[PDB]
């Protein structure tokens, strides 16, 4: 898993 | 009164929170004097994907922006990016700017977030940087663009932009120069966090808050000079202590020298078994020594 | 993500916060148009010994007052006590008065406080009612008078101005109809809290949340009906749960029904065995159901 730009 | 975490009141900060869309992105960002600073990936076509940024900005049209405070809009003159964050010129003012500088946090400072939902501050709480560059916050879709700040001896300094989540649940940010905290990409890409570095100065202040709550089951009277600490503390992860002047105070109140809370460190680190510190399970480094003399003797 | 107690920005109540001293005491008052409140301790002329407040008030000299904001003065008219509280009528209109209501929290209830010093704001954190009417809160010499208050459909609510600490720690505070919570006396007496009920639906949110932070040592493969546990509730320090809708998006999202987070609390409440929830080592029932849900995903 990973990033999530918010 | 235990320890809890604070934030500092967030007033003068407020009244620059404004709310920034483009298309159908919509975070928040921090208007002062004449410009708007916000994340950048609010102009992405598509914030789900790898981005390319030179695109993205050779597409913006300034007129597709949205920026406003409440009923107040605000008209985009110019746009440019520095860093991660995108400057943005507009035709107002804010009124309400108040007197401020900018400056980068360093591991093991703490400082507020003030969490806003579309452009509506919804929310403030403290935070403390860890050694990855990055906070143990919490965020939730739309609060991006949230601000991060400190109030220090009469000065307001503009310290944290809200940029990402990490998938490991960190939430990554950047300072005010553009530059995100722990050299992370604003991109939806895989990056890890890595291996934290505990506060040490923070834990001997921890430590210090639970005798001054009447714990002292840790309390061992056995001391290790600094210098085997420092040892020690490189292969368990943890930062060397700079001195012992920073708890002189915290020393005197409760009789314990930082020498006797660093063998209690040592020991506390293999585990606290089935017993708690200020109820909780293991070391907490997420308090300065600065955090803890307030919220034990407010003297600031 | 992440779980983390926090609280509505402060604001609207920071310029309604000013300094009252009187003797040797001081501590912070709120003023709201031309009146000042803040706790009626203040005119004690001795807080180590029982206090008769009708001799306090007939000897008081307005002139012994001191009001202020920012080192600005506000000239005393009259006093007058309403309840707990001291209400001071002052020489001046605060201009930055903000549009607000009174109303008094529940047990289980979540708040803000303004935590002052001397009449300055000094930092802002939310708490929670406990069932004795007193709060966790974080309170040291000096932050007396401080401010609770929530913000709700856009309307700013004065509910908690702080008056005392209890020997166990415990924070004791009255409403702004004067009225204490828990009906605790405004005296440096020994009074005890009395036993502590545990908010039943906000340790289950507590739990939830821990479930979408990825723990779940503390989930088992068994159920406690509502029933079943609104029994064994009113004999352990809990309260009862009226219903299971209020975690309907939580048990949807993790795949837990209200009934087996219940399981885990009556199993929980002997010891964590060592273990942690959220880096607590005990059940923690600070955050309403809303509060988690809102801070869990999109709300």
């Amino acid at each position: 898993v990973n990033s999530t730009l918010q | 009164s235990g320890l809890r975490k604070m934030a500092q009141p967030s007033g003068l900060v407020e009244p620059c929170i404004v709310r920034v869309s483009y298309g159908n992105n919509v975070l928040n960002g921090l208007w002062l004097g004449d410009e708007v600073i916000c994340p950048r990936h609010v102009i992405a076509s598509d914030t789900t994907r790898v981005i390319n940024y030179e695109n993205e900005m050779s597409s913006v049209r300034l007129h597709n922006f949205s920026v406003s405070k409440n009923n107040v809009f605000l008209g985009v003159v110019s746009a440019r990016y520095k860093g991660v964050n995108l400057v943005l010129k507009v035709n107002q003012v804010n009124p309400n700017t108040p007197e401020h500088k900018f400056k980068s946090i360093k591991a093991g400072e703490s400082f507020n977030i003030l969490a806003c939902y579309e452009g509506c501050p919804g929310s403030v709480y403290g935070v403390n940087m860890r050694s990855q560059g990055t906070i143990k916050g919490s965020f939730i879709a739309g609060t991006c663009g949230s601000v991060g700040y400190v109030l220090e001896n009469g000065i307001l300094y503009f310290v944290y932009m809200h940029h990402l989540e990490l998938g490991n649940g960190s939430h990554v940010g950047s300072n005010f120069e553009g530059e995100m905290y722990g050299g992370y990409e604003d991109q939806p890409s895989m990056q890890l966090e890595g291996t934290n570095v505990m506060s040490s100065d923070n834990v001997v202040a921890f430590l210090y808050a639970a005798l001054i709550n009447g714990e002292r089951w840790f309390v061992t009277n056995t001391s290790m000079s600094l210098e085997s600490y420092n040892t020690w503390a490189k292969t368990n992860s943890f930062t060397e202590l700079s001195s012992t002047d920073a708890f002189s105070m915290l020393a005197a109140k409760t009789g314990q020298s930082v020498e006797k809370l660093l063998d209690s460190i040592v020991r506390l680190n293999k585990g606290f078994g089935g017993r708690t510190i200020l109820s909780y399970g293991s070391l907490c480094d997420e308090f300065t020594p600065t955090e803890v003399i307030r919220q034990m003797y407010g003297v600031n």
